[PDB]
């Protein structure tokens, strides 16, 4: 379908204190590839970040609307957005545009604004927020990327083992898709920090 | 003061100077009656000559409001030539909705909700002229009421409206109006307005009545020639 | 300047709100309500200026639903426009909560379309003070009374009208003995109250007298005939 | 005083002064004049011109074949009934393919003229209306004010000076039924003759007439068949 | 919403809204521009500000197009306004034809606000006049005035705002063939022109200049004292 | 309707100005003395608190002081109320910017948006204007640090340094004295603000308490705005405290 | 269709200046924010001993956290009783969160801002005292007819509220238990009010971490004791 | 002011119009003319200073072939109504294919004047009456037609009608020079005798306009060429 027609993927996973997440830069139109410099994830500020995929117009129009709303909730009140807040922003911009709905699979990964407590969660093409501790996964190869994360997912890894699980988990899965490849970009949220490290991967 | 400058500002004695004006503009209109029996419903009104030139049957002041309702006006006349014809589009829109004739306790309260509605803003003005509402049928028989400038329904036996008011009204108690039949309500309606008016300022005058009733059949109809000629020479019998 | 239109007095006050109270005050009618353990009664001043006049045609007693009776005191210009427009309320009540509309709210609406008139300069307050009874399963009998400047609140016994201020002084002796509640000897309470005030003995068709009870959601109309037997029979 | 500014307001006497003020602004203009017979209906529509370079106004109004009107008061403002009374008419040719009754029209156009009445801010029609119409009944002659009301007349004079025309119509009226044609224009045109002074009296170049009748329909006559109208009359 | 008039007649017929909103115009600081052979000057006056404001925002000399530029005396307020518009104007106008705008085009529909805002319920007439100069097609220059009432003219030299009369009494007499030969004797005559009205005010004289297909140039502070340095 | 109570701002004073706003910058004067200045290594701003009570406590960032959007931030004198109508309606129109363009919007385009809307109702529309008087501080991609004044008329203007509120004439007399263009930085020109407000101030004994002050400055590529600590404005007036001695 | 509130040649608001003046002619409300929680309390005075006190409230609450009190014109704060409760509600569909004390107060003082400016609309006659916890922080604020809202630590109101600051001048500490709190708020009111002291014409409420509660007259009866 | 804008007078008139009429007397001085061959039209330009440029400003403009056009008083509030009454005018042919009587231009215009109103309307309506003398006039298979129009909005059928200040002298002075057949380089020998005398300026080519129209030439605005040959030809 439309969702098919630009391709991409995302993933995200959790750590204990932290998360993580990481998303392939192919850009193109059906069998056709266009550019690998693509860009599917977006920082939200301070230890929150949103991925998005399928249809590319939407990827660049409904993340340019949350900054706008975003700004103004952190106008008027001094303090950061929960993450778990943030995805009832998301939910509720897809379903006032629901009859004729934008095309995106968004993904929300990130730690509580209060301190160190991580939450992670994604929501779906006609806007239904769901909250999944594990990992998220999205985009046309999901099919594929499910046995991967699943089997290599753990619900306790430091910084140190996110790093080779959600990389090898990419690898391999995307391999087999098409439409998806090509470079990855990978985003590490730490609490003092971020790491951001970019992946080896076959061009094809 | 300038406190009866708008309808929409209260009296420091709490009254509504622009509505009683609007009763005091019925008491410029000539004088107008009614009145309800067993049989019927019984209209009359006095027109007044103002020339010659004037065609037989102008300056009608009975309206035919629906089949099974009339009125008669008193006030200024375009003002309730006006309000005929919002009162004829609501009865119609009432038998294009619910499909039967709306009763007369029905019709009167809905055109007192836009008689009332004017007394309310600044914007508009209040209705400069008092009627009555008749109706019969077999559902409910002879019925009568009565709308202010203020927009309220009062049903009476009896009732005069127009300039000498007080003076006709204890005429119609001096007789009771029940028991007698419209055949002879049209005799005493002829000989009260006699009693009314004096030749002062105001020259000639001709009797305007009307007729709802089970003699009518249920439906709005003026008086004939004949019958209202002949209740006319009974009434000169007083003035003979 | 402020003496015509609604707006704020040096002093704090509604001069337009204010001269409504006297207009309420200027229809010479007067009104008294008491409510009861079991039951909540309506007494006012039924006046017939001429013998032409018919009575069921002339009525101060309305019905907003079936177990909410209404009371007016005013202009009656006034009167008949606000029936009509509860009467759009209490109904889409219904149309949307799916039950019978309770008397807090239907206070509370009326009030909000009262509160407008004196809030928007464009219109203006309306000259009657609506008294509204009823009963719901919790509080049971219920009464209250909206003046045009939108305020109400829960009235053991209320009054309103030019003896007013007589009527109110005698409903506080009467509960100043701890009268013992019930459902006639209330309704003599009331009818007492304007029989003492203008001191004339009223004949059964010169007072209007409504009835709701606990065995009675529905509002009632006394009839004359049974006034007739509680005015004469009984003025012990 | 304070009672004048606008219609809503009411005297103390029940009375809106600006309904009385719109009946002064008829009387500030050309009289004209109109009556029926039991066949045929003429209008005697009196043209005046500002000075003597300028030439007549037009006081006639063609409405529909079976209807005509002249106009009394402030000029413009019949235009905008004008342009309307036509619509109306044209609509029911439109609709039912048959000419809108007289009586009808007339009740529907003094529904529009008291509409803006009572609404604050809408001024009211300041020009008088005298329309004349023939049916299955006969010919009609419909005098209207700005106050909306309108009557049937047999003979009507409106307009300044219209005083010793009415007291002529009147004593006439008996034979306005039962003249012809020519003698309904006749008499019409001498009526004209009490709305002005005694020093200019009438003309054909000033005086313009229109006539409906059985199987006539309405026709605008101003000159040329004017003269032989007015001459042959005594005045 | 707010429906009514607010401009009306007066028993002499003048209007009273608009000779007071003529008389703002005339409050203003004063403006001044010519129609020079070859191109076109505009200046106005600066109040002298001590040492504090920016120039950015100051400045009152604009330009609508390429093509056409613009210069007000009066109130600062609904000066902004009638700017905007008009450059909508301009793009909307290459927008409808491929043609660029012209000075007689653009002008007129300036005007033309003013005097709906005029005749409109609830609207008001603005407090400012404004200059309309440009370059028509072959490069024939143009200068237009505004008026509050919704008039445009032409003019070939032309001055608004305070002393509006005063310098035109010295416009009408030095205003001849030798004025405005010359980009030079052009840009000397508007300093000149506003000589009359400056009370020791020196430098606060800004200019602007725009020569044939080149759009609209700032004169530097120190290229207009270039000029100004001869005066006797 | 009753066009007796109707005062039509629209309508022209006989001597060609507006009734409304000729009271309006009176009324902007009763409020409190704020001041602002723009330096070399930032912008500076100032202002007094007229509010003197033992029960306050302003739980929030400042009372005067607002920020606008990550670039700009603002502070007011006037009416309290209408105040919160134009912050938000600077907030709309800077988001909005973003929208279209991706980018922060420059400092010149904020003011002149808001200053349309300003004067919208005293052109039409029968509402009454806005009392109020806003300074913006800020940072732009090609102006860099500016420092602009408001008018309710919806006239405005660069600056340099002013002043707003009660001490308008005595203030801004006293800035231009010292005042140093391009020279005197933040570090040092605070201390004239200091030197300022107790000057502004009649009653004697300047305290921090009375006084709020914020400062916004670009660094590293990041715009930084922060509200000084007053224990540290505290130590700033002990600087003040002992100037007169020394 | 006009708004009929102008600029006084001293600057001042004439319409919002009366505004105040109506507000401080009606019942004294004073509150108190203190130790864990914010105390309201306010005086009902009936015409006489025939109107039912239980019937109708002063103390209203708004969402679990926050409640509201008033002095001043009655019917004007049952519009705002409306406008609040739905707001709340609206910002409960966007966030799926409590509203907090400084979101609610901003947007509904700006009710009061849009009808001092709108034509054809009187301003507000009345004067709110806004109680809320949100994050273990209490919020005790107080808005204006001209729809200003400031922050107080305590604050008094209404009628004889210059002798009600001066109490609060004294009796008003830190480190004051909310219980304390509340008897002191009792004592302020001591020499305003005169005639016959009750629970039910006293009207109390307070907002604590278990939310905003209101207080019955059983339970004030026993706070009576001073 | 104390008062409204469709009070009436207890003489039965209108405060707000009657004051229309009151300020056209403070127009410039203008004049048409009809003959039997042709239309002719002159105007005062009335130059305040010789910097402002005659040229430019233009109170004749051409709606149609056969129309011209007069302005008197306030020049946008001319400028406003012709706007319109050259949209109808091309309306008119864009349907039947055909110019547009002289008689049916003003009652376009007429119905655009009649129109003025406040409230019960929309904004985009004209709030006041124009303080413009109007003079339509033009030649078609009708003939030659001059139709005379005042800020009340009637349109009637004159030989000449003077607009302006001089119009109370000056209309009277032109019944008496024009009768019968007289055409049009007549008519324009009386027509600046008749002007230049009511005027304080003397006459000239660019101090007045003048253009005429014909049966077989339409609406031709006279050049410097056809201006400088009628003031001396006088």
């Amino acid at each position: 379908s439309i969702m098919s027609y630009n391709g991409g993927a995302v993933m995200a996973m959790k750590g204990k204190n932290c998360v993580a997440i990481a998303a392939d830069r192919r850009f193109g139109i059906q069998a056709q590839m266009v550019t690998t410099d693509f860009q599917k994830i977006f920082p939200m500020g301070d230890r929150l970040y949103i991925g998005l995929a399928g249809l590319a117009t939407d990827v660049q129009t409904v993340a340019q609307r949350l900054k706008f709303r975003l700004n103004l909730y952190e106008l008027k009140e001094g303090r950061q957005i929960k993450p778990y807040t943030l995805m009832s922003m998301v939910a509720n911009l897809l379903y006032e545009k629901r009859f004729g709905p934008y095309y995106t699979e968004p993904v929300i990964a990130g730690l509580d604004p209060k301190t160190f407590k991580p939450f992670i969660c994604s929501l779906d093409l006609i806007g239904c927020p769901m909250v999944t501790d594990d990992f998220v996964v999205s985009g046309t190869c999901t099919e594929q990327m499910y046995g991967m994360c699943e089997s290599l997912w753990e619900p306790n890894m430091d910084p140190e083992h996110l790093f080779e699980t959600i990389s090898q988990a990419m690898l391999n899965a995307v391999d087999r898709d098409a439409v998806s490849g090509m470079g990855v970009i990978v985003h590490i949220i730490e609490k003092d920090k971020i790491t951001t490290r970019t992946l080896k991967a076959r061009m094809d | 003061t300038g406190y009866d400058l708008s309808a929409s500002t209260f009296s420091p004695d709490g009254r509504v100077f622009q509505v009683e004006y609007a009763m005091k503009a019925v008491e410029n209109s000539s004088t107008a009656i009614g009145i309800r029996c067993k049989d019927g419903v019984v209209f009359g009104v006095e027109k007044l000559v103002l020339s010659k030139l004037y065609e037989e049957g102008s300056n009608k002041r009975l309206f035919n409001v629906d089949r099974h309702v009339g009125m008669a006006v008193a006030g200024l006349l375009a003002d309730a030539r006006s309000l005929a014809d919002i009162a004829r589009e609501e009865a119609s829109n009432f038998r294009s909705n619910f499909g039967y004739n709306i009763p007369l306790k029905h019709l009167a309260d809905r055109v007192a909700m836009y008689v009332h509605a004017y007394t309310l803003y600044s914007a508009v003005r209040p209705f400069g002229c008092s009627f009555m509402l008749g109706s019969y049928s077999v559902n409910d028989g002879a019925q009568l009421y009565m709308i202010d400038p203020s927009g309220v329904s009062y049903g009476y036996w009896g009732c005069a409206i127009g300039k000498a008011r007080q003076a006709a009204k204890t005429e119609i108690e001096k007789l009771q109006m029940k028991e007698m039949t419209c055949r002879d309500v049209v005799k005493e309606v002829a000989k009260i307005i006699y009693i009314v008016h004096d030749e002062v300022k105001d020259k000639a005058f001709e009797l305007e009545l009307s007729w709802v009733g089970e003699i009518t059949n249920g439906r709005h109809e003026i008086v004939p020639k004949d019958v209202r000629e002949e209740a006319e020479k009974y009434a000169k019998e007083s003035l003979k | 300047f402020d003496r015509h239109i609604t707006i704020f007095s040096p002093e704090g006050r509604l001069y337009q709100v204010e001269y409504a109270f006297k207009a309420i005050n200027q229809g010479g009618l007067t009104s008294v309500a008491v409510r009861g353990k079991d039951c909540a009664v309506i007494v006012t001043q039924k006046k017939v200026p001429d013998k032409l006049l018919d009575s069921s045609t002339v009525t101060h007693l309305f019905k907003i639903t079936e177990n909410i009776g209404c009371v007016m005191t005013g202009m009656t210009a006034d009167s008949r426009s606000q029936v009509q427009r509860a009467r759009y309320e209490a109904a889409n009540w219904k149309y949307k909560y799916g039950y019978e509309i309770p008397v807090d709210m239907l206070c509370k609406r009326i009030a909000d379309i009262s509160q407008v008139y004196t809030q928007n300069a464009e219109m203006r307050p309306l000259g009657c003070c609506m008294i509204l009874i009823g009963i719901d399963e919790e509080q049971g009998p219920q009464v209250y009374k909206c003046d045009p400047a939108g305020y109400y609140c829960g009235f053991k016994a209320t009054a309103a009208g030019v003896k007013q201020t007589e009527s109110t002084s005698f409903l506080e002796k009467k509960v100043k003995k701890k009268f013992d509640w019930t459902f006639e000897q209330t309704v003599e309470t009331a009818i007492t109250c304007l029989s003492t005030v203008l001191s004339i003995d009223f004949k059964p068709s010169e007072i209007e007298v409504g009835v709701v009870t606990v065995e009675n959601p529905k509002f009632r109309i006394l009839t004359e005939a049974e006034i007739d037997a509680h005015l004469v029979a009984l003025a012990e | 005083n304070q009672y004048d500014n606008d219609v809503t307001v009411w005297s103390p006497q029940g009375r809106i002064h600006q309904i009385e003020y719109a009946m002064e602004a008829v009387k500030q203009g050309s009289a004209t004049v109109g009556l029926k017979s039991k066949t045929h209906a003429v209008l005697v529509a009196l043209k005046r011109a500002q000075s003597e370079l300028a030439a007549h106004q037009k006081k006639i109004l063609h409405v529909d074949n079976h209807i005509g009107i002249s106009i009394a008061g402030l000029t413009a403002d019949a235009r905008l009934l004008c342009n309307f009374m036509r619509q109306e008419c044209l609509d029911s040719r439109f609709v039912f393919d048959r000419p809108l009754p007289v009586s009808r029209l007339v009740s529907l156009i003094g529904s529009k003229t008291q509409i803006p009445t009572q609404r604050y801010g809408r001024r009211p029609y300041g020009v008088g209306l005298l329309i004349a119409g023939y049916d299955d009944m006969g010919p009609h002659i419909f005098q209207t004010c700005p106050s909306a009301n309108y009557f049937d007349c047999r003979a009507m004079s409106i307009g300044a000076r219209s005083q010793s025309a009415r007291t002529y119509l009147e004593r006439h009226m008996s034979e306005f039924m039962e003249c012809n044609l020519n003698e309904l224009v006749k008499h019409g045109l001498r009526a004209l003759r009490e709305t002005l002074p005694a020093e200019q009296d009438l003309t054909t170049k000033n005086v313009s007439i229109g006539i409906v009748g059985k199987d006539l329909e309405f026709t605008i006559y101003d000159d040329d068949d004017v003269s032989p109208f007015l001459e042959g009359l005594e005045e | 919403s707010y429906d009514r008039a607010i401009t009306v007649f007066s028993p002499d017929g003048h209007l009273f809204q608009v000779e007071y909103a003529q008389e703002a115009v005339k409050k203003g600081s004063t403006a001044v521009g010519v129609r020079g052979k070859d191109i076109v000057v505009l200046g106005v006056e600066k109040k002298s500000v001590a040492k504090l404001q920016d120039e950015r925002t100051v400045r009152k000399i604009c330009a609508l197009d390429d093509n056409v530029c613009m210069a007000f005396a009066g109130l600062t307020a609904d000066a902004r306004i009638v700017i905007n518009r008009a450059r909508v104007e301009c793009q909307s106008h290459r927008l409808t034809v491929e043609d660029p705008v012209t000075v007689e085009y653009i002008t007129r529909y300036i005007a033309s606000l003013k005097q709906r805002y005029t005749q409109s319920n609830g609207r008001r007439p603005f407090g400012i006049s404004a200059l309309i100069v440009g370059f028509d097609f072959d490069g024939t220059p143009r200068l237009y005035q505004t008026d509050p009432s919704g008039t445009y003219h032409a003019w070939k030299a032309n001055a608004i705002g305070r002393g509006a009369k005063s310098v035109r009494e010295f416009l009408e007499k030095n205003y001849t063939d030798e004025a405005i030969e010359t980009d030079d004797l052009t840009i000397k005559l508007v300093i000149k022109a506003l000589l009359e009205v400056v009370q020791s005010g020196g430098k606060n004289i800004e200019l602007a200049v725009m020569r044939r297909d080149q759009p609209l140039k700032i004169l530097n502070p120190e290229e207009i004292e270039k000029y100004v340095a001869e005066i006797e | 309707m009753s066009r007796r109570y109707d005062s039509r701002t629209t309508i022209f004073s006989p001597e060609g100005r507006l009734y409304q706003v000729e009271y309006a910058m009176e009324a902007i004067g009763h409020a409190g003395t704020c001041l602002g200045i723009l330096a070399n290594d930032g912008v500076l701003l100032a202002a007094e608190r007229r509010n003197i009570h033992k029960l306050l406590d302003e739980v929030f960032f400042s009372e005067k002081i607002y920020k606008l959007n990550e670039d700009m931030a603002c502070s007011v004198a006037g009416i309290t109320s209408d105040a919160n109508v134009l912050t938000n309606e600077l907030r709309l129109i800077a988001q909005r910017y973003l929208l279209q363009y991706q980018e922060p919007i420059p400092c010149e385009q904020l003011v002149t948006a808001l200053c349309d809307i300003k004067q919208a109702y005293t052109q039409f529309g029968g509402k009454r204007p806005f009392g109020v008087s806003l300074l913006y501080i800020g940072w732009d991609k090609h102006y860099g640090f500016q420092l602009y004044q408001s008018d309710p008329s919806g006239n405005y203007g660069g600056w340099k340094a002013t002043c707003i509120g009660n001490n308008s004439a005595a203030a801004v007399s006293m800035l231009k004295q010292d005042y140093k263009e391009g020279e005197m930085t933040l570090k040092s020109a605070l201390a004239l603000a200091i030197k300022v407000l107790n000057k502004t101030m009649d009653v004697s004994k300047l305290s921090a308490e009375k006084v709020e002050i914020a400062t916004l400055t670009r660094e590293n590529g990041k715009t930084v705005i922060r509200v000084l600590k007053q224990k540290e404005v505290e130590q700033l007036i002990k600087k003040h405290e002992e100037e007169e001695a020394k | 269709s006009f708004s009929l509130t102008t600029f006084s040649p001293s600057g001042k608001l004439v319409q919002i200046e009366y505004a105040l003046a109506a507000v401080a002619g009606g019942a004294p409300s004073v509150g108190i924010k203190a130790a864990n929680g914010v105390v309201l309390a306010t005086e009902k005075k009936q015409k006489s001993i025939l109107y039912d006190e239980r019937s109708v409230h002063k103390v209203e609450p708004i969402t679990k956290h926050i409640g509201l009190v008033y002095s001043g014109m009655g019917p004007d704060y049952r519009v705002l009783v409306h406008r609040a409760r739905k707001l709340a509600q609206q910002y409960y569909l966007v966030y799926q969160e409590p509203i907090p004390t400084a979101q609610l107060v901003q947007r509904v003082a700006s009710v009061m801002q849009e009808y001092t400016q709108s034509g054809g609309v009187r301003p507000f006659g009345v004067s709110l005292l806004i109680c809320g916890w949100n994050e273990g922080r209490p919020y005790l604020f107080q808005s204006d007819p001209s729809g200003a809202y400031f922050a107080w630590k305590a604050t008094a109101m209404g009628k004889n509220y210059v002798n009600g600051k001066t109490f609060l001048e004294k009796r008003y500490n830190e480190d004051l238990e909310l219980e304390d709190a509340i008897h002191t708020a009792i004592l302020t009111l001591k020499e305003s009010f005169e005639g016959q002291m009750t629970e039910d014409n006293i009207e109390v409420g307070i907002c604590n971490e278990a939310g905003f509660r209101r207080l019955t007259p059983t339970e004030v009866k026993d706070y009576l004791a001073a | 002011y104390d008062r409204g804008v469709n009070t009436f007078s207890p003489e039965g008139r209108l405060f707000q119009v009657e004051y229309a009429i009151e300020a056209i007397k403070l127009g410039s001085t203008a004049i048409g003319i009809q003959t039997s061959e042709g239309v002719c039209l002159a105007v005062e330009k009335r130059i305040t200073s010789p910097l402002m440029e005659p040229s430019s400003i233009e109170k004749i403009v051409e709606i149609d072939a056969h129309i011209g056009c007069a302005m008197s008083g306030l020049i946008a509030d001319a400028k406003t109504l012709i706007d319109k009454a050259r949209v109808e005018t091309q309306n008119h042919w864009f349907t039947y294919n055909e110019t547009m009587t002289v008689e049916s231009v003003t009652q376009a215009v007429s119905n655009l004047a009649l129109q003025f109103g406040e409230e019960d309307a929309d904004p985009g309506a004209m709030s006041r009456p124009f303080g413009v003398a109007l003079l339509f006039g033009g030649v078609d298979e009708k003939g030659p037609q001059l139709f005379h129009m005042d800020p009340s909005g009637t349109f009637v059928q004159c030989d000449a009608r003077a607009i302006g200040s001089a119009s109370e002298g000056a209309q009277s002075s032109l019944q008496e020079v024009y009768h019968k057949s007289m055409t049009l380089k007549e008519a324009i020998k009386s027509s600046l005798i008749i002007l230049k005398q009511v005027m304080e300026e003397k006459l000239n080519a660019t101090n007045i306009e003048l253009a005429t129209v014909q049966p077989g030439q339409n609406f031709h605005m006279f050049t410097k060429e056809e201006l400088e040959e009628v003031i001396k030809d006088i």
